[PDB]
């Protein structure tokens, strides 16, 4: 159970590093969504202002 | 394109419209003046609620027909008057212009335009004092009036033809809620009217500017009586505003 415990602890440690990365990846994607919708709303607003 | 020739043609057309032959009129004299109230001697042919024309372009309303005098109120600055000035009687009962050509204009309670846009186009006149349609002529309200806000469309819904009082203390958002209601009818096919009684003038200009900023102004009539103007004008402001709204009601359209 020393051999088992060392191997299993490493598998757990691997897992946490991986899942931290996938959270950060998804966060950058959500950032990109927010910013692209920011560009979209910027343009829409300008189209209103010129008519005024 | 601004064009001089079309203006010249219009002036000539006004000369053609003028009729030189005169008409007999009943006349009277101002006897006493105070605080916008007037006492007039003469006008044997006057009727209660009539519009009396004073010197200049100002008018007055006949309130009391006493035995030997008429009690009246000036619809403007009264300080320029003096006992003895002749006043003529227009048989017209108090009236104001009406029509769909008024949309997008800022107008005094006497129907005169206050904006710099120019003279006004109207589909005749409607009377300021009138009695509303009777019990048999009414119909149940069955259609929504979608204002912008979540709360009042969900909890306190308003139907076309309903009367709903926005009540609260000063600086609580009453004005904002009302004009956001106007602005959301911009596309719903409901005509809008805004009557400002006694507000500070700067407010009214800022409100019209915000209505223009969202493109709702082309769907609104705005009636103005500033805090500076004579009390009679304020008192009659909502009645004039009501007289304009009835035009759309009676032609089968919806108005707010
Ligand atoms: N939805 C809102 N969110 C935040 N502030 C708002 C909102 N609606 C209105 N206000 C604010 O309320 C304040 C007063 O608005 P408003 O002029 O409509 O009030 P009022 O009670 O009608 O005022 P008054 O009695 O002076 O006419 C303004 O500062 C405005 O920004
Ligand atoms: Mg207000």
């Amino acid at each position: 159970d020393l051999d088992l415990a060392k191997a299993s602890a490493t598998d757990q440690l691997k897992k946490a590093k991986a899942e931290a990365q996938v959270i950060i990846e998804q966060a950058n994607k959500r950032r990109s969504q927010i910013l692209d919708e920011a560009k979209a709303e910027a343009e829409q607003e300008r189209t209103k202002i010129v008519a005024q | 394109q601004l064009n001089s020739t079309e203006i010249s043609e219009l002036i000539k057309q006004r000369i053609a419209q003028f009729n030189v032959v005169s008409e007999a009129h009943n006349e009277g004299t101002i006897v006493s003046v105070s605080d916008g109230v007037i006492r007039i001697h003469g006008l044997a042919d006057a009727m209660q609620g009539e519009m009396i024309s004073l010197p200049g372009n100002r008018y007055a309303i006949a309130l009391n027909l006493e035995r030997d005098s008429v009690g009246a109120v000036v619809m403007g600055p009264y300080a320029d008057l003096a006992e003895g000035m002749k006043v003529k009687a227009t048989g017209r009962i108090l009236e104001v212009p009406v029509g769909r050509g008024l949309l997008g204009r800022v107008v005094n309670t006497l129907g005169a335009p206050i904006d710099g846009k120019g003279p006004l186009d109207h589909d005749g006149f409607s009377a300021v004092e009138a009695i509303a349609p009777g019990v048999i002529e009414r119909q149940s309200v069955d259609q929504p009036v979608q204002t912008g806000y979540k709360a009042v469309d969900s909890m306190i819904p308003i139907g076309r033809g309903q009367r709903e009082l926005i009540i609260g203390d000063r600086q609580t958002g009453k004005t904002a809620l009302a004009i956001d209601a106007i602005i959301n009818q911009r596309d719903s096919g409901i005509k809008a009217i805004y009557v400002a009684i006694g507000q500070k003038a700067s407010t009214i200009s800022n409100v019209v500017r915000k209505l223009e900023e969202h493109g709702a102004l082309a769907n609104t009539i705005v009636v103005v009586a500033t805090a500076s103007e004579s009390a009679a004008l304020q008192y009659l402001a909502p009645y004039a505003g009501a007289a304009m709204g009835e035009y759309f009601r009676d032609r089968g359209e919806d108005a707010l």
